[PDB]
């Protein structure tokens, strides 16, 4: 932070440095996707059909 | 020869240089005045009123 000099019955100020620490917050995203059992039987023929 | 004038004979050395400064100027009446509302340059983020 900056500083300003003044006189009179005011205390002499000295500059102030600040230190701050923030932290992360974990979220997610989810989505579903379904395959029918007939389609699984069709795609797992293994050279029969 | 005593004219009332600035005069100031001799008076060696000096620095006649002008610099270009961004500031806003307005016309009121006939006079050309500066319009300064210095609150961001000075008195910002310091503990003085």
């Amino acid at each position: 932070q900056p500083m300003i000099a003044r006189d009179g019955p005011h205390p002499v100020d000295q500059p102030v440095h600040n230190y701050m620490v923030k932290r992360i917050h974990k979220r997610s995203l989810s989505a579903a996707f379904a395959i029918a059992s007939e389609a699984l039987s069709l795609l797992s023929n293994t050279y029969v059909d | 020869s005593i004219p009332p004038q600035s005069n100031s004979d001799s008076t060696t050395a000096g620095l006649p240089v002008n610099a270009r400064v961004p500031a806003d100027l307005v016309i009121v009446g006939d006079k050309l005045v500066f319009l300064e509302a210095l609150e961001r340059r000075v008195y910002q983020a310091t503990r003085v009123a």
